[PDB]
RNA sequence: UGCUAAGUGGAAAAGGAUGUGCAGUCGCGAAGACAACCAGGAGGUUGGCUUAGAAGCAGCCACCCUUGAAAGAGUGCGUAA
């Protein structure tokens, strides 16, 4: 079982997937045919897939959502998130901004309801030094 | 096999014990094992 | 959980038996926490699902007139108070312990007697 | 008795195991004083085996019928079987197709096909497993079928001795079943047709060294491999070098002493006439005229190492560019993979069109091994001259 | 504009990202007197002239501009033949569009070259720092001691030390000859003892590699035996330093360290010979390059002597010539690929160890290139 | 009336240690404390930075939220990750 994150449309390289995907014998060029061709209206947003490999080399697939740290980065405009949090903040977010994406999370998220679904990506966003308002 | 004056558990997993006059320590990895000389 | 936590926990359990129409007792060894989420989200619309020290409810279940439930806190207990009918809850429950095997329902409470097993599963068929 | 090498092949969990243990009890229980036979359990322990690096798990059994010594191979996973017929130390004469009528053939009998078909196994039998748990003639009739067209297909033997067997009621003891694996036995012996001689073949020479002495001349030596030489009897030198010379021998050097005749596996000392040093070099064959010819293309079925064995740790693509061994040298040769591939992962094996840059001789079924920076990433056959 | 000194791979890793519009020049002028110097400068000249006549000869736009640049620079290469001082091997960057001229002088000998590329050419320079690690020198005397540090050929002196614990008992209370021979033998012990603290306190600071310690025909073994055990197996030994000037002390000096240099290299070439088979070593340029390119290189080998050429990915990646990865596509082809693959191995941290010959005998087939990876 | 198990008595330091006797403070516990056995030990997420790589577990900064019986931006071992 392998669990890994992929650019959008980009799988083919080799050496940041490739290697990894072939300790289990899962043949390449086949999952990246397949892989892009899944992903592909969702240019611009890293993505991550749940690799399942059975005992015959045949492998499924499941795939997710983009990592809520990623969608707070670009929500902001920053390049890179700040190296001492609490101290120096690289930008600011506001509410609404948040449970924008805490919405399109709804399906991977614990929160049944949207007011504690916003706090967990909140809490997030304290991780990276990004305030709230 | 370790002998110094000054035995101790180096890790979480070994234990203090008192053999025929001396201060032993033993734990499942074998480097940690040591008395008292 | 020191004296005073266990005064608090006390009290939540007092006022389940009173706000909720029936309960079902059950245990759960066994049950990853996925495969509660599982049994929760089926039971969100109806029934509530809770976990409670065994001794600690007998204390709380002395609050209400359940006196005749005290056999059946032995071993691994779960508890579900439901507030809205009862077979919807019921045939949640029923499907969910046939499947998974490591769900056993011990007995419950309904029309203020206590209810044997075999009666709870035809609640779910009426 | 001429002893010819054979094996178990099909697919996992047919009885393979337990077919060859019953053929050491039948076998033994014949001719005790002839064969003896062999337990289960050693059947089923295959040792391990690394030689050349690459790892086998492999089950050596042998026996004697009434006709000639026989000998037994049996692994047990596929990745053994596959590993064992592409490299191949020794190169079985013929197969036995455990296909159990149960469910026919699987996947995994069709690439044991294909791959006996590439190495250049001649002679291919089958032999239905678990008659007795089948009681219905539709099934074995349907399954019969079946592996008679996939075999034909294969360009097999068409005509191929099926015959139906329980391995395991017969292993039991069961006299109903000894029957048939003797039958197997005395159809083996009809069939699997007796291999042709070393020294039967034509001549063939690798070079090794052109040591030069005084009072003779050139002395091209190399273990001769097929065949027998004479004095007197011309030969040709056939190899790296553009253009093939004839020439006659002239004397045949063995231990200091000279010969009339060399046969296979002697270290001779072929003495030509009318050659210097500067016509042979290791590499090139002395061959039997016309017999074999020199070739720059070909097309083979190869292994490619892990790097656990010690071949490589990424794949190659198109235009990889090893060296290719054979006999006694090794030339570059640039590979082209099949259509539907453009990268081979370490631990699989794969058809290849190898083009060389130095003509070299070969001939399909020839073992060749493919060496990068120094070291053994890969082995394989040869199986198409393509020009 | 930068006479650069104390140089490490820090600074050539450092000097290898400026980068200029048009383009960087780098030349490397061989200084050594021995050669003819004005072969050696005509020499220079020509293959500048004869870059000149390449740049000139394609007649574009950006080329046109590019040319002018270089036959605007004509004098600094006059200015590399009188150098600033006096080391036997010059190197000089300069860049077309900046008056930025990167200057380096050391006595390490080089040999002439003149590159135009879009930043400098650090190759050569790794290999003259290869060849020229630091050492200590510690040469004791029954009167004093010396200690002295050798790099790049050059020796500087450090410090001088008295025996502390020598006097004359002047026959004032019952001398004897071997009363006074003990003393004396007493105290020359104590004085290599502190010697040598003095230099394993040095050789820890100044990150020596080698010592060279030359006591005499009496007291050079227990100096050598001194040092403790993170020293004693890096401590060469010779008998005669004593006596000799600064020319001579140097020669005898970088001799013996070229020595040991030579025989580490040829351990390091039987090491990757013997571990090769194992899996653990990646031999030839194809697997060497793949290895890079995935930054598992822990130990790159490499022969500057042979004349590398592969291809270059879209992406920066690197191919051997013809091998092409299936997804990538527009291979360029590089002709100095050697200094590419430098380039990537320092990129992704790993050890450069230019081997000088290893392409002839040991790792014939992998063609002098071999790697060790780091799983 | 007690203490010592070392022949201490009838030599010695920094320091190491579940030897043993006496006295005095405090935590936890029949709401089940401590030891042991059965079952959970999760999601955002591979937190941010740095790094060839850094995913609880070279290193720096923060150390939130949710479902919950509880589950730490993680107490060890382990892998190049
Ligand atoms: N019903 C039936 N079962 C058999 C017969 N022969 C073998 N088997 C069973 O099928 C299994 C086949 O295993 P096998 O293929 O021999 O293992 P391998 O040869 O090591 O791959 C064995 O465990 C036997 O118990 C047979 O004639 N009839």
């Amino acid at each position: 079982l392998i669990k890994l994150q992929i650019q959008a449309g980009q799988a083919n390289p080799a050496p940041p997937v490739g290697p990894a995907l072939g300790q289990h014998g899962v043949n390449i060029m086949e999952f990246c045919k397949a892989y892009n061709a899944a992903t592909e209206s969702q240019r611009g947003n890293v993505i991550p897939v749940e690799i399942t490999v059975y005992e015959d080399r045949s492998f499924t697939f499941a795939l997710k959502t983009p990592p809520a740290a990623k969608l707070l980065l670009k929500a902001a405009g920053v390049q890179k998130g700040s190296g001492e949090p609490h101290k120096t903040k690289v930008a600011k977010v506001t509410w609404d901004q948040v449970r924008e994406i805490a919405e399109t999370k709804k399906a991977d998220l614990n929160a049944n309801d949207i007011d504690a679904a916003a706090k967990i990506i909140a809490g997030t966003a304290r991780s990276m030094g990004i305030t709230v308002e | 096999m370790k002998v110094n004056p000054s035995v101790k558990p180096i890790c979480d997993k070994c234990r203090v014990i008192r053999r025929h006059g001396r201060v032993m320590v033993i734990c499942s990895d074998p480097r940690h094992k040591q008395r008292q000389g | 959980m020191a004296k005073a936590d266990k005064a608090t926990a006390v009290a939540d359990i007092a006022e389940q038996f009173k706000a909720s129409t029936a309960t079902v007792v059950t245990e759960y060894r066994g049950l990853t926490v996925a495969n509660l989420a599982e049994l929760r989200r089926a039971l969100g619309d109806s029934a509530t699902y809770t976990v409670a020290k065994n001794t600690l409810v007998k204390r709380a279940a002395s609050e209400a007139g359940i006196e005749g439930l005290d056999e059946l806190f032995a071993g691994p207990t779960a508890i579900a108070f439901v507030k809205g009918e009862a077979v919807d809850a019921a045939k949640a429950i029923k499907k969910f312990a046939k499947d998974n095997k490591a769900l056993v329902i011990k007995g419950g409470y309904m029309d203020g007697k206590a209810l044997s097993v075999a009666d709870v599963e035809k609640i779910a068929d009426l | 008795k001429p002893h010819v090498n054979i094996g178990t092949i099909g697919h996992v969990d047919h009885g393979k195991t337990t077919l060859t243990a019953a053929i050491t009890k039948v076998l033994h229980d014949k001719f005790p004083d002839l064969n003896e036979s062999r337990a289960f359990d050693q059947i089923d322990n295959a040792p391990e085996e690394r030689q050349r690096g690459i790892t086998i798990n492999i089950s050596h059994v042998e026996y004697q019928t009434d006709k000639r010594h026989y000998a037994h191979v049996d692994a047990p996973g596929h990745a053994d079987y596959i590993k064992n017929m592409i490299t191949g130390a020794a190169q079985m004469d013929g197969a036995i197709l455990v296909v159990a009528a149960t469910d026919g053939p699987m996947p995994q009998t069709r690439e044991h096909v294909l791959l006996a078909r590439q190495v250049g196994v001649p002679y291919i039998l089958v032999a239905l497993n678990k008659s007795d748990a089948v009681d219905d003639e539709e099934l074995i009739e349907l399954v019969e079928m079946e592996v008679r067209e996939l075999l034909a297909a294969q360009d097999f033997d068409e005509e191929a001795p099926v015959v139906r067997v329980s391995a395991l009621k017969a292993l039991e003891g069961d006299p109903k079943w000894v029957k048939s694996v003797e039958e197997l036995m005395e159809a083996v012996d009809a069939s699997i047709p007796d291999p042709v001689r070393e020294t039967d073949k034509p001549f063939l020479m690798p070079v090794e060294d052109v040591f030069t002495i005084t009072g003779r001349g050139t002395v091209v030596t190399g273990r001769v491999e097929r065949g027998v030489i004479n004095v007197n009897e011309e030969v040709e030198i056939v190899g790296i070098r553009p253009e093939t010379t004839k020439t006659t021998v002239t004397g045949v050097e063995m231990f200091r002493k000279l010969l009339d005749q060399g046969q296979a596996g002697d270290n001779v000392g072929l003495l030509l006439r009318g050659i210097k040093r500067e016509d042979v070099e290791r590499g090139q064959v002395v061959v039997k005229p016309g017999t074999t010819t020199p070739h720059t293309e070909f097309e083979g079925q190869v292994y490619i190492l892990s790097k656990d064995e010690g071949g490589r740790h990424t794949p190659f693509f198109n235009n990889y560019r090893p060296q290719f061994y054979f006999r006694t040298t090794d030339v570059t040769g640039v590979v082209t993979l099949p259509e539907g591939t453009e990268m081979v992962m370490p631990g699989d094996n794969t058809d290849i069109s190898v083009k060389l840059i130095q003509p070299v001789a070969m001939d399909e079924g020839l073992r060749f091994a493919i060496r990068e920076g120094g070291r053994t990433v890969g082995a394989g056959r040869v199986t198409k001259i393509i020009k | 504009m930068d006479v650069l000194e104390r140089l490490d791979l820090d600074t050539v890793r450092d000097l290898s990202q400026r980068t200029d519009r048009l383009g960087v020049v780098s030349l490397y002028f061989n200084a050594d007197p021995t050669q003819n110097l004005q072969v050696q400068a005509i020499d220079l000249r020509n293959r500048y002239r004869l870059l000149q006549r390449r740049m000139e000869a394609d007649g574009s736009q950006r080329y046109r501009d590019v040319a002018a640049a270089l036959e605007r620079r004509r004098p600094l290469i006059e200015t590399l033949i009188t150098g600033v001082a006096s080391g036997r091997g010059r190197i000089m960057f300069i860049g077309l569009d900046g008056d930025w001229t990167v200057h380096f002088e050391c006595m390490m000998p080089v040999t002439n070259r003149v590159v135009l590329d879009d930043g400098p050419f650090i190759h050569p320079l790794v290999e003259v720092l290869d060849e020229g690690r630091p050492a200590g020198v510690v040469v004791i005397s029954a009167d004093d001691a010396r200690l002295l540090e050798w790099r790049l050929g050059q020796l500087q002196e450090i410090s001088r030390i008295a025996q502390p614990f020598g006097q004359a008992p002047q026959e004032r209370a019952g001398q004897m000859r071997e009363q006074r021979q003990a003393r004396e033998r007493e105290g020359m012990q104590r004085f290599l003892t502190q010697v040598t603290a003095t230099a394993t306190e040095l050789a820890e600071e100044r990150g020596w590699e080698r010592i060279v310690v030359s006591g005499g025909q009496r007291w050079t073994e227990p100096a050598k035996t001194r040092f403790g055990p993170p020293l004693r197996g890096k401590v060469l030994v010779d008998r005669g330093l004593g006596g000799l000037d600064d020319a001579a002390l140097t020669a005898a000096v970088s001799a013996r360290l070229h020595r040991q240099h030579k025989y580490d290299e040829q351990q390091l070439l039987d090491y990757l010979c013997d571990a090769g088979g194992t899996g653990d070593v990646a031999l030839g340029l194809s697997e060497v390059t793949a290895a890079l390119n995935a930054g598992r290189v822990d130990h790159l080998v490499y022969d500057p002597a042979v004349r590398y050429v592969g291809t270059v990915g879209a992406d920066g990646s690197l191919y051997a010539d013809g091998e092409i990865a299936p997804h990538s596509h527009a291979a360029t082809k590089d002709s100095r690929f050697t200094e590419r693959l430098v380039d990537r191995a320092l990129a992704t941290g790993a050890r450069i160890s230019p081997v000088e010959g290893a392409a002839d005998a040991v790792l014939k087939d992998a063609a002098g290139v071999a790697a060790v990876l780091r799983w």
